[PDB]
RNA sequence: GCCCUCAGCCGAUCGAAAGGGAGUCGGGUUCAGAUCCCCGAAUCCGGAGUGGCGGAGAUGGGCGCCGCGAGGCGUCCAGUGC
RNA sequence: GUUUUUUCACUGACCCGGUGAGGCGGGGGGGCGAGCCGGGCUCUCGCUUCUGGCGCCAAGCGCCCGGCCGGCCGGGCGCGAC
């Protein structure tokens, strides 16, 4: 072995990982934000129902921490219905307004009549 | 016989002809500060002037006498720490149903029995880091008449007994079976270390510079010796 | 997971909605929204375990013959282009 | 042996320059040439000057071992920049 580089390089000495005896916290955090709480309510406005009858969409009021895929999974777990795409805005009053596009096999007026609202 | 398709290709290593290979650059590699300091610390003993109180450490006992002293000290080694607990358990069983002479250690035990005049031989390390512990002891053992030797390795001196390090070792009591072999070592150490302490006090040392400086001085010295041989004549 | 072997850079990071800065046009649609909703045509990037298929790679040249000739046997090679 | 001043020169204190802290000092070896008598003294030298490309991951000699059935396959260590 000969000293090749004139710069003294520090070799890969040692590092380890956590092998504890007991963890830090006792009770871990569970899923606080539930699927019933992540979807608050739909908007029953006359122009909104006209938009639902026209373009076959749905207008939901969603919590701001949710994502566009999380709205799709939260609707698919509860109501068992497919979602084409999700388009969300945020109102100036401080609420998220989603636009869930449905597939034409399940009608939006029919799924509204199933849950009861009109 | 051989295949003529293979061709010898001599790459002549020259400036502007071929690239140069690597080399052992142990002086050219930038060493770290602590390595450079601990390497120049041994150089500082050669460069600077050495007083005789430090120069007396340079006298080292030779290999045959050192191995003979280690073989003599191997006979009177203390027992194991587990054997101490086994001997205490045997004493407890003897109670339910006089120490042998050993070798001492540590300067606070040794130096008191030096003036109490119980030891016969002293073993000192040569490169101990608390250097202030040693200095007064050879000068005092010269006046007391106790032989002292300077051996190699405080670690191997301490690992004889069930310890790690040891500063000084005193040979307090031996039996009659190991008397003449100890007395020959006492006579050898007394003729080696003790009987020329008046030359140890007057023997100055150090002032040995680098070999580049020695060669640069000796080149001019040989040049002057050559010029004086044919200058006037 | 260990032992060999190799690697440069001017030093973490911040710093432009007038700097560099991939990937959509028209039509209609509401009392208030349009490159955002709808229709009809499009384009770029990422992944893919058996990549699901088409195509180069890829299919030729020389010898012994059989065979009227086609065509196929054994023996030598060419191939990561015109 | 002790004390005052002058001359010098170190280096191991102190000040400054650069680097990726890359070829520092001696002994010894080789081509060519010099004076003295095929021997010895020291000096000399140590690969690139014809045109806007370039030489980056050694060849070559030796010393040994493993596997397969004297022959094939795969490796290690030196001289090679005294």
């Amino acid at each position: 072995k000969i000293r090749t580089s004139p710069t003294f390089r520090r070799p890969k000495t040692l590092r380890l990982r956590r092998q504890p005896k007991y963890p830090r916290k006792s009770a871990p955090r569970r899923n606080k934000l539930d699927h019933y709480a992540i979807i608050k309510f739909p908007l029953t406005t006359e122009s909104a129902m006209k938009k639902i009858e026209d373009n076959n969409t749905l207008v939901f009021i969603v919590d701001v921490k949710a994502n566009k895929h999380q709205i799709k999974q939260a609707v698919k777990k509860l109501y068992d219905i497919d979602v084409a795409k999700v388009n969300t805005l945020i109102r100036p009053d401080g609420e998220k307004k989603a636009y869930v596009r449905l597939a034409p096999d399940y009608d939006a007026l029919d799924v509204a009549n199933k849950i009861g609202i009109i | 016989v051989v295949n003529p398709l293979f061709e010898k290709r001599p790459k002549n290593f020259g400036i502007g002809q071929d690239i140069q290979p690597k080399r052992d650059l142990t002086r050219f590699v930038k060493w770290p500060r602590y390595i450079r300091l601990q390497r120049q610390r041994a150089i500082l003993y050669k460069r600077l002037k050495v007083p005789p109180a430090i120069n007396q450490f340079t006298q080292v006992l030779d290999r045959q006498t050192a191995t003979q002293l280690l073989k003599l000290a191997h006979k009177y080694r203390p027992e194991t720490k587990q054997e101490k607990k086994q001997r205490l358990l045997a004493r407890a069983e003897k109670k339910a149903a006089k120490r042998p002479p050993v070798l001492r250690a540590g300067v606070n035990t040794v130096t008191t029995l030096v003036e109490n005049k119980k030891a016969q031989l002293v073993v000192i390390a040569h490169d101990v880091d608390p250097i202030e512990l040693v200095v007064f002891l050879p000068a005092l053992c010269r006046k007391m008449g106790v032989p002292y030797c300077i051996l190699k390795g405080k670690a191997r001196l301490c690992r004889l007994v069930h310890r790690k390090t040891c500063t000084t070792v005193a040979f307090t009591q031996v039996n009659s079976e190991d008397k003449g072999a100890l007395a020959k070592l006492v006579e050898a150490i007394r003729t080696n270390y003790n009987d020329r302490y008046d030359e140890i006090r007057r023997h100055w040392g150090g002032n040995v510079l680098g070999p580049k400086s020695v060669a640069r001085i000796a080149k001019l010295e040989k040049a002057k010796a050559k010029e004086l041989a044919t200058k006037l004549g």
